[PDB]
């Protein structure tokens, strides 16, 4: 298989701040990935897919970029309702795998 | 006579019924010579390009190099095309049309259109699908017009065959209106797969992206052949309207019918049915051109009538 | 406008099986391949299985191939996702979610997700 890894568990951050999210793949899935956002009720929605690719309706704060085996996602400006975890999703080979997911927080003290 | 159509939505389709009804009712809308499957399903790529930054230093010969010097990447892409998570057919070679050999008397035609394998047709047939030959040819235009008949002819030639592409969209005389040349990647299947089709289109769209394109892709189009008895610079930006399908309609109307006759294969009773045109676009730049720029240069062995 | 209901939370004694659905509104299952996901609190999402409803034909990751089985039925426009001999460790939130492009395979829209429990109690 394919093992997709985010590095980050946790990522802090502030609103206004631009927020990047990165992942690396164990082998080359050539421009295969997705990006996902779970809601902390559990609510999951798609991003950017291909690698860049908005999804419709997606605002215009989310992109994304990357090739090979490594690979981004970037927020423009963190607001309220950007916080949330992201899964990124290779699908080059058939079994396809997701990765641990990072989720954001607030900036404290 | 001429070529009838009758043109039914991709959204939902399935070949006519053989015999399955003796007689069809009476205010049937569909044409009573749409009955079996049909010969083979046409499946067009068509290719646009710009050179955005457009310049003095470009020549005719680079606005046929430019263009297709993508053609053979794009046909391997095309051939190797894999659907990766498919429930029927897989790949190119379970759907396309086979075709074994040429009518004798075609040695002239041997070696420039395909053989023993699949059917599919795009100007690199001109160099045998090797772009280290394509690279290595001094004369790009000598080669792609040297088989032109010098009158007009009924049967379509070499060049509209491969091209897939009414005459006015190539031709040397681009280069004074400082478009480029556009070729159509020709797809003959033998059996029509909607989900390998959309992949091979979502691929294609993917890896080639037409900004400003509303393409409709709603409707196939099947044609009917009848039997025939005697007894500053501002380069122009790559637009797609509503002109940009149904492009098959303005070529020639032997242009089918003359490219089946050389495999042996007769439309006399049959019919054949054209897909929605899949839109590729390449963004191509000067500086390519300009480094690829090779000896014999603005000289080419072929002089386009003009009196 | 496009939907997919899931059905409610479940608990099960281990050792048995549940039968996951996810009725579809907005669209037709026939039309686009239905997928399942799994997810745990502390090994993130994992892929289970994909259904053709258009001719039935499923495939699997080889993590489950002995353990789920996905059906769906056009007339209800429902898939259904089952499990079988359940452990402790099957407990977790399955998602339904589908895709509509056929060469970058995202997953277009998801379920809320059903919360699956099994313990003895
Ligand atoms: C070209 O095709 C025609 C039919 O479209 C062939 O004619 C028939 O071919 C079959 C092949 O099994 C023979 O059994 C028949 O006896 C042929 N009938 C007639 C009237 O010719 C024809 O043989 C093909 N020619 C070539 C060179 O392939
Ligand atoms: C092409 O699309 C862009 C982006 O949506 C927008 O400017 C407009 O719809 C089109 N522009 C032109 C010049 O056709």
């Amino acid at each position: 298989d394919i093992q997709m890894t985010q590095t980050t568990s946790s990522l802090s951050a502030s609103l206004g701040d631009r927020v990047t999210i990165s992942c690396r793949a164990s082998q080359d899935i050539r421009n295969y990935l997705n990006w996902y956002q779970q809601k902390p009720d559990g609510t999951v929605k798609l991003l950017i897919y291909y690698t860049s690719r908005l999804h419709s309706g997606v605002p215009s704060r989310f992109s994304g970029s990357g090739s090979g085996t490594d690979y981004s996602l970037t927020i423009s400006n963190l607001e309220q309702e950007d916080i949330a975890t992201y899964f990124c999703q290779q699908t080059n080979t058939l079994p396809w795998t997701f990765g641990g997911g990072t989720k954001l927080e607030i900036k404290r003290t | 006579t001429g070529p009838v159509e009758f043109s039914t939505p991709v959204k939902d389709y399935s070949p006519p019924p053989v015999d399955s009804d003796h007689k069809q009712g009476e205010p049937s809308e569909q044409p009573e010579w749409y009955v079996g499957a049909p010969v083979a399903y046409i499946q067009q790529i068509f290719v646009k390009s710009s050179v955005s930054p457009w310049h003095k230093n470009l020549l005719a010969v680079d606005v046929f190099r430019l263009p297709l010097s993508r053609a053979f990447q794009l046909v391997e892409e095309i051939r190797n095309h894999a659907l990766r998570d498919s429930s029927g057919v897989k790949s190119l070679e379970e759907v396309c049309l086979q075709v074994t050999d040429l009518l004798p008397g075609l040695r002239k035609l041997r070696n420039l259109l395909p053989e023993h394998g699949c059917l599919l047709l795009s100007p690199g047939n001109f160099w045998q699908n090797d772009w280290e030959r394509f690279h290595a040819d001094p004369d790009i235009i000598g080669t792609i017009h040297q088989h032109e008949p010098k009158t007009l002819q009924t049967s379509a030639t070499l060049k509209d065959l491969l091209f897939g592409v009414p005459g006015k969209y190539s031709g040397v005389s681009l280069y004074t209106r400082k478009r480029t040349v556009s070729y159509t990647i020709t797809l003959v299947f033998q059996r029509y797969d909607s989900r390998f089709l959309s992949s091979l289109r979502s691929r294609l769209k993917l890896l080639h992206p037409s900004p400003n394109c509303s393409l409709r892709a709603e409707n196939l189009v099947h044609v009917h052949f009848k039997e025939e008895i005697g007894i500053d610079s501002r380069a122009p930006e790559v637009t797609w309207g509503p002109e940009d399908e149904e492009l098959w309609r303005r070529l020639s109307f032997r242009h089918w019918p003359t490219l089946f006759n050389y495999y042996n294969i007769t439309l006399a009773k049959r019919y054949i049915s054209l897909l929605p045109v899949i839109p590729v676009t390449l963004r191509l730049n000067p500086q390519e051109a300009l480094e690829g720029r090779q000896p014999q240069d603005g000289r080419s062995a072929w002089a386009p009538p003009e009196s | 406008e496009v939907q997919l209901q899931q059905s409610g939370a479940e608990l099960v004694r281990p050792g048995a099986s549940v039968k996951l659905s996810c009725t579809a509104s907005g669209f037709k299952i026939k039309d686009d391949y239905i997928h399942w996901v799994k997810q745990r609190p502390e090994q993130g999402l994992e892929w289970i299985g994909r259904i053709d409803p258009a001719n039935g034909h499923t495939r699997y990751a080889p993590k489950f191939q002995d353990k789920a089985t996905i059906t769906a039925d056009t007339s209800s426009n429902t898939a259904y996702l089952q499990l079988s001999s359940l452990t402790s460790e099957d407990t977790a939130v399955y998602y339904c979610t589908r895709y509509n492009d056929y060469d970058a395979f995202y997953f277009d829209y998801w379920g809320q997700g059903t919360t699956l429990t099994v313990s003895s109690a």
